[PDB]
Formats: C-alpha cells, structure tokens, sequence
C-alpha cells in the first residue's frame, strides 16, 4: 500500500538522522566492562566449593 | 508514479544508513580482542536435575532472588522450584495448555504465561488465601503470545505473532503503547537494565530498539539470514545478542549501530532457540536445535564450552541474576541447573 | 540485509517469450531453496515453481509445465524464469520467493500475503 | 553239573554263619551294618561252593539253602523302608491337572485386570 | 527453626507431587489431535459435527478421550506455531477436493518439517460430492491443471462405491496419489499418511480417526519392541 | 567299588526279605519262579512276558536310566543263554552306550557353565544400564528389568547346583536337608523364570492386540504372576515329593510329581506361543496396508518372530519333546541345551545391546562425559 | 522319565550325578555277557 510505504520512509529518516560512534569506541566499551566484572563472574571465575549453592 | 518514488526514497535513505555505517566501521571486535587472554575451557556440570513436567518445556524465567525459577511445559502448568533444594513451591495449572512463554516478576510475586491463546495472564503468589489464582488476563493481540518480561508489578511488555508488541497496565488490563514495525512473527524481547528500552527479534531476520515511553522505534538491526529466534540485552545495556535459524549467533551494538561479531561454526547448521549473557558478558551462553548448549567467548568468538546433558531439543535458557547457575529447559520435559 | 531484485518482465504478445531474472543478496544463495511465486489480477498469491539447492530436484504447477523453465546460478546468486508460449492467463505480479530457513526440505509461508524473505515482483502482461 | 554232592557242601559255610551270628548282638541281627561283612562272606563262601561242583551261581536249588537259613534266622525284622513310587492316577492327575487349571486361568486373569485398573 | 521451614517445603511437595501423579493420568490417556485445514476446506462444518487463538474440542469413541484443536486468529504463516503440535497423535490435514496445488504444497511442507517428521496425518479429501458434479458436468477439465491427469488410469486396487461412474473414481483418485506421492517419497517408517473421501456431513469421519489413531498407536508399540 | 558290594549285599538280604514277604503267586497259570540273580531281584512273572527293571548302581559305567531285561519261557523256565545254557538276565543296556553318553554330558556340563556364566555377565550389565539411565524408563523396561532378574539368579542358582551338588558325590549319599533346600530354590526360580516369560508374553500381546489405547497398566497383577504363583507348583511338587518320593536331594527325574511344576509350565508356554502367532498375524496385516512388497514382508516378519522366541521362550513348545533315536536326540541336546543355556545372554543383547533406544542414550552420556 | 525340554538341565545333572562327575575313559567296562548274571 501507498500508506505502508510512506511510513517506511517517514521510520528510514528518524534511523538516519542518529549520532554514531565508531565501532573501535563501541568495541573497547565493552572489552573494557568485561575485564572489571570478571572477578564478580562465577561462570568465567570458578567458585569454590565451600560458597557454592548448587554444591 | 508515487509508490515508484517512495520506494526509490527508500533505496536512497537505505544506502544514506549503510555508508553511515561503513564510515564508523574503522575495526572490527575481533582485531581490538585479538590480545586478549581467552578463557580457556568452560566445563559446567549439571547440578540439579528438575523433573515433573509431562510435556516439552517451552520457556523459564529466574527469580530476582537467583533461587526460585518458573517454568511452563505444555501440558498446561506452571512449576515454580527452589533450584537449591529441588523442591517445587506450586504448581498452577493453565487454562490454555499451549504455553508458549513465562516470567517472574522482580518483586516475585506474580507470574505471567501465554501461548496459543493469544492471551497474557498474570498469577498472584501471594494470596491472603494461599491458592495461587489468575490476577488478569491481558487480552488484545491478534497472533499467540511469543515473550512477556515485567517492568514491575503493574507494568509488562508483550511480543506475539501479530508482529506487534505491546505494553500494558495489569490494573486496567488496557495496552497503554503498541509498538509495530516488524513484517514477521516477533519471538523474543528483552528489557535493558535500565527497564527504559527493550528490543525485539522477528521473523523478518530485522532487530528492532524500541523506547518504552515514547512508543517509537529508534535503531533497526540487520544481518540475520533467516527467523531471529532468542535476544538478549548485554550487562551494560549497550550491546544485544541474536540468534537466528541461519546456525549464528550476532553480536550488536547500540551506539555503533551495527553488528560487531558472528558466532557460528561450520559444524553447526541447526538454529540457535535461546541465548543469554554471563554476569560480566564475557561468556556469550546459546541453545540450539541439535540438543546442545554451545558457551561462547562473547569478545573473542571461539567456542569455549558445551552443554550436553538434554536428549531433546533446548528451548529455554536462563542465567541468575547473581551469575551462580545456568538454567536450561528442553523438550525432553527437564529443567537442568548448570555451574 | 536479505535483497530479492526481479528484473525482466514488460508487454509480450500470446505465445511470446520472456526471461525473468531474480538478483539476491544478503544470504548464502546456495543454502536457500528459492521459488517463483505470482499474483495475478484480483486474485491471490499462487506459488509457480521451486528448485533445490544444488539445482536438480525441479517441480512445477500444472499450468506452467511444459512452459516454463526455472533454473539457479549459485556463482551469480541469481534466480532465473524463462517462460515460453505465453498465453493471457500468465499476466500476473512475479515475485522470487526464498524458503525462510536454510538446509530444509520443507518450504514454509512462501505464498502468504505478508512474507518477508520475498521480492517486490516485477510485472509481466501478456496481451495482444 | 552236580546237585546231590553239592548239597551237603553247603551246611559247613552255613553253620559257620550261624556262628558268626553268635558272637554279634543277637538282638541287633535285622540292622545289616552289625554284620556287613560276615554277610558278605557267607555270600561270596556260597560263591564258589556251586563253582566247584560246576553249578553256576545263582542256582535254583542252592537258593532254597540260603532261603532256609533266612527263614529261621532273618523274621523278626521289618520289610519297609523308602519306597519312592508315584501315587495313583485318582491322585495323581489333580496334583498336575489343578495347577495347569490354574495356570491357564492365572494366564487370563492378567489380560483381564492389567487394563481394567 | 531453618529445620521448620525445609519439613514445610518438604511437605508442600509432596502434596504438589500427589497431584502431578493424577494429571498424569489424565495426560497420558488423553490423545490430542491438531485438525489443519486450507481455503474453505468444510474443516469448520466436521467440527461442527463434533479473540481465541485456538480452539478445543472434546469427545469420547469406545470411551477413549480425544481433544481436537483448532486454530483461530493466528496469520498465515505457520512455520512457528504449528512446532507446538510435534507431540500429537495426529494431524487432521482437511482439503476441499488453484487451492489444490496450494494444499499439496501445504501437505509438502507439514510432511517434511524437521519437528512433524514423527506425526503421522490423517488426509481428509473432503467435497467428494462437489467433485462429482463438476466431472460430471465437464466444464473444467482437470487435465488443464493437471497434466497428468490424461495419462493417469485408475489404480486396481481401488474400492468405488457402484453408484459412482469411472470418471469420478478416476478423478478423486488421481487427487489421492498426489498426496500419496508426497508421503511415499519420505516415509521411512516414522509416521504414515491415513487419506480418507469423506464428506463434511459424513458420521463415519469420528470413526475415522479413531481407526486409524489405535493404528498410529499400534505402530508406535510395535517400533518400541523394534518388530516394525 | 566297595561301596558297590556294599549296595549289592543289602539288595540281596532285601530280596530275600521280599520273596519270603511276598504271598505266593495267585495266578494258577504256569510262572517263572521268584529269583534273584546276582545283581537285581526278580518277583514271579507270568509265561511269554520279558520284565523290565532299572539298571542297579553298583558300578561306575552302570546307568541307572538304562534297563534290565529278564524273559519267561512259555515252559515256565528262565530264559537261557545260548552260548552255556545258563540262566542269564539282559545287562547289555547297562552300559553299552555310557562312555558315549558320557562324551556328549561333558560338552553339555560346560555349555551350561559358560552359558549361564555369559548371561550373568551380559545380564547384570544390561540390568546396570536400564538402572542408571532413567531416561530409558518406561512400563516396558520395568518388566525387562524383572525378566532379566531371573535370569539372573536362575543362572546363579544352576550354576551353584552344577558346580556344588552335582561333583559332590558323598554329599548325595550324606542327603543334607540343605540338598533338599536349594533344589526348592533351584524348582522357584526356574519357575519364575517361565512365568516371566508369560508376562512379557501378555504385556506385548495387550499392547498390540488386546487394550492398543491403555498407555499405562497395573503391573501388580504382572509381579503376582511371574514372583508369586510359582510359588504354587512349587510347593505343591514339594509337598508330594516329601511324602511320594523322597530320593536324595530330589535328583530324581522318573518321578512323575515332576510335572506338577513343568506342566504348568509348558502350559504358560503353550499361552506364549499363541500370542506370537496373533502378535505376527497383526504385524503382517500392517506391512499389506502399507502395500509392502512380498520379499521384504518375509525378511521382517522372520526377523521379528526370531527376536520374539528367546524373549517368549518358544524354542520349548516347538521342540518340547527328546527323541528316542539316539543320533536325534543327540542334535537335540546340544541344541536346547545351547538355546536353554544362552536365553539369557540372547535376551540381554536383544532387547539391551543391540535396542536403539538405549545405543543412542548411551552414545550421548558417554559423549558428554 | 520327563523328557520335557524345561527338564534338560535336571536330566543332565541327574546323570552326572551318578556317573559321579566322571569324564576320564573308564576301565575295561563291566562284563555283562554269559559269564555273568
Ligand atoms: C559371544 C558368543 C555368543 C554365543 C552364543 C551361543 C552360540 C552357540 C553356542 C554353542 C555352539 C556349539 C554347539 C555345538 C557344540 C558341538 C560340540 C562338539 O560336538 O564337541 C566339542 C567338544 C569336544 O568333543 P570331544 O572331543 O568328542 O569331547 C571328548 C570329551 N571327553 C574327553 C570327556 C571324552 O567340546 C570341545 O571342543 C571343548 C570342550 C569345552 C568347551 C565346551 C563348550 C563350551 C561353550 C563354547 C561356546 C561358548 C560361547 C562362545 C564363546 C564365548
Ligand atoms: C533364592 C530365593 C530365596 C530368592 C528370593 C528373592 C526374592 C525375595 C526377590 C528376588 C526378586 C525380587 C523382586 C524384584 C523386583 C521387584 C519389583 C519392585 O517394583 C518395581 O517396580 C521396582 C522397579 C521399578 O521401579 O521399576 C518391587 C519388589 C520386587 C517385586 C522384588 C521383590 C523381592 C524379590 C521377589
Ligand atoms: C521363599 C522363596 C521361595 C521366595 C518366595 C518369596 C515370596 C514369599 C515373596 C517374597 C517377596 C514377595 C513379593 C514382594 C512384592 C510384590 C509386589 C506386589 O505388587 C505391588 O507392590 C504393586 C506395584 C504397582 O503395581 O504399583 C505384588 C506381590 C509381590 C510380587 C510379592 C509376591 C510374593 C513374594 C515374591
Ligand atoms: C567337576 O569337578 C567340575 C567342577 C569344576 N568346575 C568349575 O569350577 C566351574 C567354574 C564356575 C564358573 C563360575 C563363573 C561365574 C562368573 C560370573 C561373573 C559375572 C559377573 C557380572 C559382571 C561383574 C571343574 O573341575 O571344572
Ligand atoms: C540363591 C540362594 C540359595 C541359598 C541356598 C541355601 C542352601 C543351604 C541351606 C541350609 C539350611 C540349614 C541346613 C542345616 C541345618 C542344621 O543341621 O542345623
Ligand atoms: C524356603 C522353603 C524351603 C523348603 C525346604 C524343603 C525341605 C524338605 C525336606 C523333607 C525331608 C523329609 C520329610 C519327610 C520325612 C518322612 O516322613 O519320612
Ligand atoms: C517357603 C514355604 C513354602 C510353603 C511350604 C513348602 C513345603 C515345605 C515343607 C515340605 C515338606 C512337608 C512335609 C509334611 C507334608 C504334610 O504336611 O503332609
Ligand atoms: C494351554 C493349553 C493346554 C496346555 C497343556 C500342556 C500339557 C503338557 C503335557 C506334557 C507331557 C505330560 C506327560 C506325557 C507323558 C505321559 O504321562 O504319558
Ligand atoms: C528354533 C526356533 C523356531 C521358531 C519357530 C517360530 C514359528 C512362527 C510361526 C508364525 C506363523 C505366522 C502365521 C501368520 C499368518 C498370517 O497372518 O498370514
Ligand atoms: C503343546 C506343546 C508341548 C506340550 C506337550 C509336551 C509333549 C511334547 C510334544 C508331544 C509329545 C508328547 C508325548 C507324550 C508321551 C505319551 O503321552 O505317551
Ligand atoms: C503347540 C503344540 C506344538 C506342537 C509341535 C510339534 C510337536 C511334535 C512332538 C512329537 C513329534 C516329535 C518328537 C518325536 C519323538 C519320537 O518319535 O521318539
Ligand atoms: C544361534 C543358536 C544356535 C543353537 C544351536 C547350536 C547347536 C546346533 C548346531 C551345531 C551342532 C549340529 C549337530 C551336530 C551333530 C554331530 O555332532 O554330529
Ligand atoms: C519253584 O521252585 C520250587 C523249588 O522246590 C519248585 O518246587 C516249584 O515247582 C517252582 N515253581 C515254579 C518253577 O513255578
Ligand atoms: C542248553 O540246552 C540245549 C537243549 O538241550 C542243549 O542242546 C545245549 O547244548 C545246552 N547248552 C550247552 C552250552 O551245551
Ligand atoms: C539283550 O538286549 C540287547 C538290547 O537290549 C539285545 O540286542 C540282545 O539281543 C539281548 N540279548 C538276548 C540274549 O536276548
């Protein structure tokens, strides 16, 4: 429809007119999350036993 | 003509969007993690095994407090168990037994279901009588109910297969904002951290990032091939994960606006049903049509672990909010607690 | 992003010829099963022709067989229609359907009203 | 061979068994185990009496001395001990008759509750 | 008085298990069935003979329980919702006997998917006394739809009732084959295809399914013991 | 051999005993007169009649299943030996065919050990897996887990009675009331074992035949049957045994109370294999629905029947009857006693090993592990 | 005599319990010819 296609455009132009950061920036973001919260991980960091609820 | 020329504005704005996007595409996840330390082998074990449904299980949701989970199995109930003792705490039968989803709101006092009924319905737990009875029964959408999560004890988002998704008012049981946009059967949704923006997978391989209270569509995602079938929000609410009947697995990211990484393998040719996030993000958790869990290195996209323990189809996977355990629900009719 | 572009199409007289071609992008072409799918006039979707992955597993409608030749080059991603003798009952909207998911037999939705992995269609009018 | 000479060799070995029966305890003369061997003595002297005179023993006549002397001496004992015989067909029958009966109606009996619950 | 709250955990499980105990009794001896149908099929009139995104329908032959479903406001596209049916006994496919190369399609894709591959489909060739008028009649002729219609001969294993006349026979089988060729090429002993001329008034089509739902059962004990 | 004049000197003193306690012969017709030859006793016996007795004991190559012939003269006289004109009574049985009979009891002796020592192992292992993977539970492997039980102990109680009884000779003779005990144990648990034999029989038969719709059965009625009706042939045998024929340690097999215990037996059997023939009628029917081709019809309905007999036990009912020719029933005492022997490791490989359902279960849990 | 195949195995144990267990080649067998009884 003629209406369907008109909303398309009127969606593309709010998607096209946004502030994007580059993917190096985006990228280090998230290295840099992982690398303070990996001691808080006790799938990435073994609990021990002792503190284990599922022991 | 004019449907000619609005469609060649869209072929124009298409293209205006993907040179926006080659411009800020100056590296790749890959190069910047190339110096990393991997994380070597991930070998959890199951710890639990929770029997008592009759039926495949089609979804589960953990409790805030990382102890009590709700599953929904197609036999028609609803089983809330204590992970750490095995034992179940009730055991609420649906009306509609084509279950399709569930949540556990954050306060832990309601559940939510819905499937082939079309219908949302909430379940109070803490009755002043003690027998656990619907609350509302949210009515509305046109297709079944795909994915409801809880904002909080008056507020849920809704996904279904009208392609639509909604939010809605369990007071007044009206949708206060419907979000539309998508062309295919919408499957999962995911809220941020925050509870402010939530996106959504469909059946038109797109990805779309919706604002809560002002009901628009802000970023749409692409590079999926085929049915986006799980989506998850990553710990920081900057980046989601999608997985898609094309066997991979995407990595997004919101102010990049772009995908970042593709988690697949030559081996695997069966879609991806459920994925899910470590506490720390690192470790990138995805169900799959062959029976395995497959743990990927969400930074370094290598295969760190494998979850093997289910003789059907996985479903449904979920990881505490405190990180201790991983959930999986199949549908060989068993929930199993992984550490 | 998954592209179907049909070109071809146009004004043939009964008992011309005709050679459509489908363009596909975004998608590993050779792991699709593809399909031709039309809509003629005040009617709805009717599903023309399918061929496999690799190309030899071929079926048609009845009322093409004979007619119409479907054929794939997985080196160019392109889909190709030659259809020969065309009569009046061909004029219709020819869209280049793909299966939703790759590596499977069955082919699911490729005739419903609102599909998302399905071009825009390129018309072709047969007329005196 | 010769049956009148052979006669009156008998009577030596048979009162020398009538001697041996002396000195064991008389009253214990039905218990076989008192005197198992001079038994078996006078069994194997009774042997080659016949063989000498050439009669082959057992001999039709010759059993008659040894039946005189398990007259008079072997009477007062008791002729039962462990038959092992099958009773009677009257009870013979209903003892695998019954539980073939029974069999086949246990048989039945499962097809027709197993289900029923 | 940790010791207090884990008996009364303890407690409230066991009540939870005694009642999982009863619906599985219910569960078990329950056979759900998923009935499909196409394009003004008649599937609406067999139910009609015994908002809402499916709908239920129960009934009882020789006190077995059957709970029909039916699908209501769901779209066209069926490639997700119709995986929440891999555990029937049964799909009831109705077609209305170009629609009918659109259900053979239709049948193509329930035959071959991944997760139905185990379910076995009972083929309702419905409107037999539709078809019968129009071949009788001759203004369409089957063989401009189907070309192989002219080359086609009745099969010698075929029962037609002796009122109808060799045109009609011939036509409602050739329908069958299609299907038919469809379930052959990918039977390997999973599931079977039960196809039926029925009419959507017809009191024999509860009986149908009855039949050959103890057959799908049947064949599912016999694959357990590995003798089929 | 001094053991054996010992049961030759009492044979004499009890036949003495016994002609002098028999009344005379009531018959005024011409007879052969009461004697006893040096080995067995003969009571009188009309004229033209050869009498039949059993082979004594008393030496090691004499078999006491084997029979002695002695014939009347019409005269009233003995029968003579041509050769010395003497009075002679038939021993040839005795003995003429022990060394060879004695040859093929060797090979069956270790057959049983090995095949019931072979069917523990396979047994127990089998047992194993359909205990520790709970995914293959069901109403089915329940039963299979019974059945395979007594096997089980059937073969640990055979095995005991070949290897301790059977060697001991002085315990035989010694008669202990413990002979007597595990031979009941050793009657219970064969009994048990046919009986469960019928109860996958019924099982099977209902689930194809009978009740296809019931998905779940009581099988109190199945643990009755195969554990605790055995119970009462078994002790009925034993009750007429230790009144009719009491012999040491019930070794005995010319008794006829016997068949208290294997005519049920062969009754429960007869039941099995009458299920079969409905069981293959309905799986041939399904193969012509299917519009089958002949040949492959033939192949599946041979295969399924051939699976079926070791777990139904029909190799007793089509051969449950020894031959009297000796080259006969030579074949067939190394093939039942092959099939008797082995049933257990059969069934285990069948319905454990070479089952998909439990190779693809086991396959997945060994690969994650 | 049973004679029943379910009585294989008490057949075989009932003969070699009076052969005595014994498989070894037996010395000159028994003489049952006319110089005997
Ligand atoms: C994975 C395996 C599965 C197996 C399943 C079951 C398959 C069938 C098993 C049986 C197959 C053979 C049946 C026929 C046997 C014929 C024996 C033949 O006539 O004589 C062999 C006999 C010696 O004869 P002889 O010299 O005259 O005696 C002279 C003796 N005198 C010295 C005392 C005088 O036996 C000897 O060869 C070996 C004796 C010791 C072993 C006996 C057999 C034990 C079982 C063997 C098979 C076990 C299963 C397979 C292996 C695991
Ligand atoms: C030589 C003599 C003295 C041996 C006697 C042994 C019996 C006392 C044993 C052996 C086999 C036992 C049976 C083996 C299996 C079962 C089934 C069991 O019920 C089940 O269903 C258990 C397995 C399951 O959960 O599937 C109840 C006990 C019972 C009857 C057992 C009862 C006790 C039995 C008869
Ligand atoms: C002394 C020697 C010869 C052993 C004799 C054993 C019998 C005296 C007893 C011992 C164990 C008993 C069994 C123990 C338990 C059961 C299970 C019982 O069934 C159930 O418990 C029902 C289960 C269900 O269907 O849910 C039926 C009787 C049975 C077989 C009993 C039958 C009689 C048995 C075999
Ligand atoms: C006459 O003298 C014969 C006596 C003696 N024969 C024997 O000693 C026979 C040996 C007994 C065999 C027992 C083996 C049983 C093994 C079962 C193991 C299964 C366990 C399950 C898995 C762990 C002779 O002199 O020949
Ligand atoms: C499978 C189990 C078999 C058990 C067989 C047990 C055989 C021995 C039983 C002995 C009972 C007591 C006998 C001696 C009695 C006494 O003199 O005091
Ligand atoms: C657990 C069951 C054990 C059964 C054991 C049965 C043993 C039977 C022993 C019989 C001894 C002789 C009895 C009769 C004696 C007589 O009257 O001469
Ligand atoms: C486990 C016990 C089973 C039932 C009893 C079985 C037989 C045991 C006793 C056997 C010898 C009986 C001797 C006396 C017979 C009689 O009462 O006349
Ligand atoms: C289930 C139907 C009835 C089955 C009947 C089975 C009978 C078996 C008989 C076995 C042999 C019995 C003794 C025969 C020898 C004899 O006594 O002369
Ligand atoms: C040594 C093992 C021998 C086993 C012999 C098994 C014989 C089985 C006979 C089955 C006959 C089935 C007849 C089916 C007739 C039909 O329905 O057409
Ligand atoms: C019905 C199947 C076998 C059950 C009967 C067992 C007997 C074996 C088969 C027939 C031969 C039996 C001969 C019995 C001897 C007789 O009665 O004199
Ligand atoms: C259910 C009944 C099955 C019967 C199967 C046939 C059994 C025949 C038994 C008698 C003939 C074979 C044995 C002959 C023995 C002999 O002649 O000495
Ligand atoms: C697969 C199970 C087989 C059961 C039967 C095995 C024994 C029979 C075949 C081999 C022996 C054949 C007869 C040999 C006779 C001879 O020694 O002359
Ligand atoms: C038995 O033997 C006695 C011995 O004196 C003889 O008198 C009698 O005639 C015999 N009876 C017979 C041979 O029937
Ligand atoms: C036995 O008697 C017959 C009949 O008088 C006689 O001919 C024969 O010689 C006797 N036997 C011997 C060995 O002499
Ligand atoms: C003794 O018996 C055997 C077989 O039983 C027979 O061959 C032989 O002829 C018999 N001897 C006499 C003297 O009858």
């Amino acid at each position: 429809s003629i209406a369907q296609a008109r909303k398309l455009v009127e969606q593309l132009k709010m998607e096209a007119n946004i502030d994007r950061i580059k993917v190096s920036k985006a990228a280090a973001d998230l290295m840099a999350y992982c690398e303070a919260h990996a001691k808080e991980d006790p799938l990435l960091t073994p609990v021990p036993a002792s503190e284990n609820p599922f022991r | 003509s004019e449907l000619d020329q609005l469609r060649q504005e869209a072929e124009q704005l298409k293209n205006q969007i993907r040179d926006a996007r080659k411009a800020c595409a100056d590296a790749t996840l890959s190069q910047i993690t190339n110096n990393i330390d991997p994380v070597g082998r991930i070998q959890m074990r199951t710890r639990r095994t929770l029997r008592g449904h009759l039926a495949k299980i089609y979804a589960m949701h953990w409790g805030t407090d990382s102890r009590l989970l709700v599953s929904a199995s197609q036999d028609g109930k609803l089983i809330i168990w204590d992970s750490y003792t095995t034992n179940k705490v009730h055991a609420i039968p649906l009306r509609s037994s084509w279950v399709m989803t569930c949540a556990y709101a954050p306060s832990g006092n309601y559940v939510a279901c819905g499937g082939l009924d079309n219908i949302c319905s909430i379940y109070n737990l803490k009755t002043r009588e003690g027998n656990v009875r619907v609350s509302r029964e949210l009515a509305g959408h046109t297709g079944y109910l795909s994915c409801c999560r809880f904002l909080d004890d008056n507020q849920i988002v809704t996904s279904s297969g009208d392609t639509t998704c909604a939010l809605w008012d369990i007071e007044t049981g009206q949708q206060t904002t419907t979000f539309t946009g998508h062309t295919g059967d919408v499957m999962s949704l995911s809220l941020a951290p925050d509870t402010r923006l939530f996106v959504s997978g469909a059946c038109d391989a797109s990805a779309k990032l919706w604002d809560v209270r002002e009901g628009m569509c802000r970023q749409t995602f692409t590079g999926h091939e085929s049915d986006i079938n799980a989506i998850c929000f990553f710990p920081n609410g900057n980046a989601f994960a999608t997985g898609s009947d094309d066997a991979t697995c995407r990595l997004f990211d919101l102010r990049a606006d772009q995908e970042l990484m593709t988690y697949s393998h030559d081996n695997i040719i069966c879609g991806i049903t459920s994925v899910s996030f470590s506490k720390s993000g690192r470790l990138l958790l995805a169900g799959y049509d062959d029976f395995n869990c497959n743990v990927w290195d969400a930074l370094k996209a290598d295969r760190a672990g494998v979850l093997a323990g289910h003789d059907n189809r996985v479903s449904c996977l979920g990881v505490t909010d405190d990180g201790m355990a991983v959930a999986t629900g199949s549908w060989d009719s068993f929930l199993k607690i992984w550490n | 992003q998954v592209q179907l572009q049909e070109s071809g199409g146009g004004l043939v007289q009964p008992g011309g010829s005709l050679r459509l071609s489908c363009a596909a992008s975004g998608f590993t072409f050779s792991n699709y099963k593809m399909n031709w799918v039309r809509q003629a006039p005040g009617k709805g979707l009717e599903w023309v022709s399918d061929i496999s992955q690799s190309g030899a597993s071929i079926s048609y409608t009845g009322s093409v067989k004979g007619r119409f030749t479907i054929s794939r080059d997985n080196a160019k991603n392109t889909l190709y229609l030659q259809m020969n003798s065309l009569k009046p009952e061909d004029t219709a909207v020819y869209y280049c359907a793909r299966c939703p998911a790759p590596f499977t037999r069955d082919c699911f939705d490729v005739t419903s009203t609102t599909y998302a992995y399905r071009g825009q269609g390129t018309q072709v009018t047969v007329s005196s | 061979c010769n049956e009148t000479g052979m006669l009156e060799r008998l009577p030596l070995c048979g009162k020398a068994f009538a001697d041996m029966m002396g000195k064991v305890d008389v009253w214990k003369w039905c218990n076989l185990s008192e005197f198992i061997v001079y038994y078996e003595s006078f069994t194997n002297c009774t042997e080659m009496e016949a063989n000498v005179v050439g009669c082959y023993w057992p001999n039709p006549l010759a059993q008659g001395f040894i039946t005189g002397i398990h007259r008079q001496f072997f009477s007062n004992c008791t002729v039962d001990r462990v038959h092992l015989e099958d009773p009677p067909d009257e009870v013979l029958i209903p003892l695998i008759v019954i539980p073939v009966v029974l069999t086949v109606a246990m048989a039945g009996l499962v097809v027709w509750r197993s289900k029923r619950t | 008085d940790q010791r207090n709250e884990e008996k009364a955990q303890r407690e409230a499980n066991k009540k939870i298990e005694k009642q999982l105990q009863k619906d599985k009794q219910v569960y078990r001896a329950t056979h759900r069935l998923l009935l499909l149908g196409a394009g003004e099929s008649g599937k609406n009139t067999i139910v009609k003979q015994m908002t809402s995104g499916i709908f239920e329908t129960k009934f009882q032959v020789d006190k077995v329980n059957f709970h029909m479903f039916d699908v209501g406001a769901q779209r066209d596209e069926r490639r997700k919702w119709i995986q929440c049916f891999n555990d029937v006994t049964a799909i009831i496919f109705v077609v209305a006997s170009n629609r009918l190369q659109a259900a053979l399609k239709l049948f193509d894709s329930i035959w071959n998917n991944k997760w139905l591959r185990d379910t076995s489909v009972i083929l309702f060739l419905n409107k037999q006394d539709l078809l019968a008028e129009k071949v009788l009649a001759g203004k369409s002729k089957i063989e401009d739809y189907f070309p192989e219609f002219a080359r086609y001969t009745t099969p010698e294993d075929a029962t037609p009732e002796p009122g109808e006349d060799p045109r009609v026979t011939r036509a409602k089988y050739f329908i069958r084959d299609e299907f038919l060729r469809i379930s052959t090429a990918s039977g390997d002993g999973r599931h079977y295809c039960y196809p039926h001329f029925t009419c959507a008034v017809d009191t024999e089509n509860i009986r149908r399914v009855f039949n050959d739902c103890r057959d799908i059962i049947q064949r599912m004990h016999l694959r357990q013991y590995e003798l089929l | 051999y001094v053991v054996g004049r010992k049961k030759m000197m009492d044979a004499q003193y009890k036949c003495y005993d016994r002609m002098q306690q028999l009344p005379a012969y009531q018959g005024e017709g011409p007879y052969c007169n009461r004697t006893w030859d040096g080995w067995l006793c003969w009571d009188d016996t009309p004229a033209g009649v050869l009498s039949y007795q059993f082979c004594p004991d008393y030496f090691p190559d004499f078999d006491p299943s084997e029979k002695v012939t002695k014939y009347c003269d019409e005269k009233g006289v003995w029968f003579k030996h041509p050769e010395n004109n003497r009075t002679w009574s038939n021993y040839t049985m005795c003995n003429a065919f022990t060394p060879e009979k004695l040859k093929n009891a060797y090979v069956l002796y270790y057959l049983a050990i090995v095949g019931h020592s072979l069917s523990i192992f396979t047994l127990v292992i089998s047992l194993g897996i359909f205990v520790f993977f709970r995914s293959l539970g069901c109403q089915r492997v329940t039963l299979h887990k019974n059945m395979f039980l007594t096997y089980i102990l059937n073969s640990m109680i055979i095995i005991i009675h070949l290897v301790e009884v059977v060697p001991n000779g002085e315990l035989v003779r010694r008669d202990p009331v413990s002979c007597k005990i595990l031979h009941f144990f050793h009657q219970y648990m064969m009994a048990c074992n046919y009986f469960w034999m019928l109860c996958e029989g019924i099982y099977l038969h209902t689930l194809i035949v009978v009740a296809v719709f019931t998905e779940k059965q009581r099988l109190r009625w199945y643990y009755l049957l195969g554990w605790g009706f055995p119970l009462v042939p078994t002790t009925i045998h034993a009750i007429t045994r230790a009144v009719y024929f009491n012999d040491n340690c019930w070794l005995s097999v010319e008794t006829h109370l016997l068949y208290i215990i294997h005519g049920p037996v062969m009754a429960a059997l007869v039941v099995n294999f009458f299920f079969l023939l409905n069981i293959v009628r309905v799986l041939v029917t399904k193969m012509r629905e299917t519009h089958e081709a002949e040949s492959h019809m033939y192949l599946k309905a041979v295969k399924a029947t051939m699976i079926l007999v070791p777990l139904l036990g029909i190799q007793f009912v089509v051969f449950p009857w020894r031959p009297s020719n000796k080259m006969l029933g030579k074949i067939y005492d190394y093939v039942m006693h092959s099939l008797i022997h082995f049933q257990g490791f059969f069934v285990a490989t069948i319905y454990c090993f070479c089952n998909n359902e439990v190779q693809t279960t086991v396959k997945r849990q060994w690969a994650q592990f | 005599k049973c004679n029943t195949a379910t009585c294989a195995t008490q057949r075989l144990a009932n003969f070699l319990v009076h052969s005595s267990k014994n498989f070894g080649p037996i010395l000159p067998p028994t003489n049952v010819g006319s110089n005997t009884y």
